[PDB]
RNA sequence: UACUCGAGUGGCGAACGGGUGAGUAACACGUGGGUGAUCUGCCCUGCACUUUGGGAUAAGCCUGGGAAACUGGGUCUAAUACCGAAUACACCCUGCUGGUCGCAUGGCCUGGUAGGGGAAAGCUUUUGCGGUGUGGGAUGGGCCCGCGGCCUAUCAGCUUGUUGGUGGGGUGAUGGCCUACCAAGGCGACGACGGGUAGCCGGCCUGAGAGGGUGACCGGCCACACUGGGACUGAGAUACGGCCCAGACUCC
């Protein structure tokens, strides 16, 4: 069975997953047909990067996702874009970019008075 | 064995083996009858046995005892033998 | 680990006085040991090794780490020597020393390792922390009123400050414009004999 | 040579001689001292150099030097054999190392104790 | 609103098989010729170009090509063992 | 009774995952291709259906044999278990026939036409689950081939299903894969056949690089599962924790 999966990567207490598509008969850390996203749940917003077009291809040709990646697709709206229930939600929230070190540098220079 | 599922699958596999055995044996019997009718030279008897044996080969392929491609090759051989007769 | 032994004797073996304040070497010139003032066979290997050890013991870096610094410099572009000096100067013990908060790299190492500093908000107990462009090195709230930093702010006119660095506050916040070039380094040493050593 | 000479016959590196074959790829071996004795070195040197014929676990009987001042070794002693060339002794390539469960450390070593199995005294 | 009774497969382009120009060196088997192939490639180390002479066995089905004939072959499936080529045409018959 | 569930029937999984590197110098591996010579459960998506009838049996009950493992019998019960039949006209086979592609066998037009055939399983009230045939897709494979990567000629002749062909068989599929017959060829100094060693690769170590060495972790492929052989079941089997036999070893 072709399936969307999470391949674990990363060090011991840093489970950075890579969202792949692979047969169910493979192994977790094994050969992947295609990589379509990544999933880093150590961020508080717990990064959910994905590739929507290829996700839609593999779902259309019948790749049964796992439960976690199903939830991720529900977040990104690709599950909903596939079935069509609320069109495409777009529930995704990203980590806000912290201020630039140059901006901090100039701010502290200004404070240096 | 030492696992429940295999202990059961032994019985199941023996059952399916007996089934497929009976079926394939019937098929080989039909084919030897057909080939006897042909090498003797009878024609209408051979055609009737051909229809019957093709039916049984389709049937076994549907049951899964054999592959449909195998059934096809067998019955094709029968038909061509009958034709060239 | 680190070298917690006498400091003057390394400078004596290596000629250059890294810190200063002794009279034995400064009246009689000699490396340490009973066999000071001995006859020397003037080998290029000793020259090179002596510059490498000059760097090692001027900073607080051991060989298994200095080797990594050399390798980083050799891989990354430009001149391996000034890249290596840039690395050795772009570490926390050295930047606070050059900023004058400690007046000794040993003292700066003790301060950073004991956590009397931090960088961009997060505490740092790593003297080998490679600082970068646009780095605010704050001092924590106990440390600013502690005695060593009182001494820093009191005697912050003895040794100069590099250009790539500047202190900005009476609380002794430190800022990094960029990383130093060989003119900015200001260290009593070449940098070619060391790369020759590690190319041997 | 010519290029065609090379593509035909090719270059063959001189075969490096397998060394310490009695170890059989191991760094060390265990062996019973079959005969502890003493040998006389080559002509320029003269001394009574301590050795042992040891039957290793590799099914090989070899001569092995016994470094250090003293040694408590008799026959039937379990000994740990390393490599190491002893020049003055011609027909020997192996040494014995202390801390072998029989070969205790050398007495009163105080400089290079690690090479002679001597514990620190404090 | 029904879908098609029959859905066609895609127009997969037919693969390109291998084509070998060669010289016959045997015709003594039935419907089978042996052919020499000259593949010249550089040495992996010394760089010289090595004229290598390889033999293959092909199928003619009519027995027209004999010894010394320049021919063209197309790879095929196994027609026998050792035999994965078909004749196409003869070029410099001799 | 029917929440729940031992045991049992049945389905699915058990072939993945996990281990080792003994064997293997080979299409095993790597890489690139071919398959007009092929399979593909589950999954997805289209089309058409899911009709009808029957016979048992496990389990249970009553027994018997055996030390045990286990097993024989009688009686009884159901099914998505099993078995017949109808329909299928998409599919399979054969005959005739058209067009087209052609890379030759041949392939495509679900070509047309004629004949003969091929199936199904129901359950539950709930975010409901299913079953059969067929088209397509996806995935996972199989088979074939080019090239590449050890030592050895103090191993030079090897081969008789071995090289090819025809007709049959067999396969999922091409093919001496197998067989009858026929022809006598095929491989070899560009190193056949032998001997030795060895799992292969990405990679790793070194090195200025070329190269040399290596094949640990990690990842991919292969092979193997006490030794040897064999098939069965199944979509799929080297079937580790499955079967049969033989053998060694251990135990009752």
């Amino acid at each position: 069975a072709v399936k969307i999966k999470l391949t674990r990567l990363g060090k011991i207490r840093n489970p950075q997953y890579r969202i792949i598509v692979a047969d169910a008969r493979t192994r977790r850390d094994g050969r992947a047909i295609e990589v379509i996203g990544r999933y880093h749940p150590k961020e508080e917003p717990s990064l959910i990067q994905i590739d929507s077009e290829r996700a839609q291809y593999w779902l259309g040709v019948g790749a049964q996702p796992t439960e976690p990646v199903l939830a991720l697709l529900k977040i990104t709206g690709d599950w909903q874009k596939f079935k069509g229930l609320p069109g495409a939600e777009g529930t995704l929230k990203v980590k806000e970019p912290k201020p630039s070190k140059l901006d901090l540098f100039n701010a502290a220079l200004a404070e240096a008075e | 064995a030492n696992i429940k599922s295999q202990i059961k699958r032994i019985r199941t596999n023996e059952r399916r083996r007996l089934r497929n055995q009976s079926v394939k044996s019937s098929l080989r019997t039909a084919i030897r009858g057909f080939r006897e009718a042909v090498d003797a030279g009878d024609k209408d008897k051979a055609s009737e046995l051909l229809h019957a044996t093709s039916r049984k080969l389709d049937k076994a392929a549907s049951k899964g005892v054999i592959h449909p491609n195998q059934a096809a090759n067998k019955k094709s051989a029968l038909a061509l033998a009958l034709n060239k007769l | 680990a680190r070298y917690t032994g006498p400091a003057t004797r390394k400078s004596r073996r290596l000629g250059v006085d890294l810190v200063g304040g002794d009279q034995s070497f400064e009246k009689r010139p000699y490396p340490p040991g009973q066999h000071g003032r001995a006859r020397i066979k003037e080998s290029e290997y000793r020259q090179q090794l002596q510059e490498k050890q000059k760097a090692r013991f001027s900073y607080g870096v051991m060989e298994k780490q200095f080797r990594r610094y050399y390798e980083e410099a050799n891989r990354q572009p430009g001149k391996t020597g000034d890249n290596l000096l840039r690395i050795l100067e772009s570490r926390l013990d050295n930047v606070v020393y050059r900023a004058g908060l400690a007046r000794t790299r040993r003292m700066a190492r003790q301060l950073v390792s004991h956590g009397h500093f931090l960088v961009n908000g997060v505490k740092v107990d790593i003297p080998s922390y490679r600082v970068s462009q646009y780095d605010i090195i704050d001092v924590k709230e106990k440390s600013l009123n502690t005695l060593p930093f009182q001494i820093a702010r009191e005697t912050a006119g003895e040794r100069p400050i590099p250009s790539w660095l500047q202190v900005v506050g009476e609380r002794q916040r430190i800022l990094v414009h960029q990383l130093p070039e060989r003119a900015q380094i200001d260290v009593p040493l070449t940098e070619q004999l060391i790369v020759e050593l590690y190319s041997k | 040579p010519t290029i065609q000479q090379l593509v035909r016959k090719g270059r063959r590196d001189k075969i490096a001689k397998v060394k310490t074959a009695a170890l059989k790829g191991s760094p060390q071996r265990r062996g019973v001292c079959t005969r502890v004795y003493t040998t006389t070195p080559k002509k320029p040197n003269s001394a009574l150099r301590k050795v042992a014929r040891v039957k290793l676990t590799s099914q090989v009987e070899v001569t092995a030097y016994i470094p250090g001042e003293g040694h408590n070794l008799q026959e039937h002693s379990m000994v740990l054999v390393r490599g190491g060339r002893v020049k003055d002794l011609p027909g020997v390539r192996y040494k014995i190392i202390r801390g072998s469960l029989d070969t205790q450390g050398v007495k009163n070593r105080k400089q290079a104790r690690s090479r002679y199995g001597a514990k620190k005294e404090k | 609103q029904k879908g098609p009774k029959y859905t066609p497969a895609a127009e997969k382009p037919r693969g390109r098989r291998k084509t070998a120009i060669g010289y016959v060196v045997s015709d003594k088997m039935q419907k089978t010729i042996v052919v020499e192939l000259e593949d010249r490639k550089s040495h992996p180390l010394y760089g010289k170009i090595i004229r290598t002479t390889k033999k293959v066995k092909a199928h003619d089905e009519n027995g027209e090509a004999g010894i010394g004939d320049r021919v063209s072959l197309m790879e095929t499936r196994p027609l026998s063992a050792t035999k994965r080529w078909r004749l196409v045409e003869i070029l410099e018959k001799a």
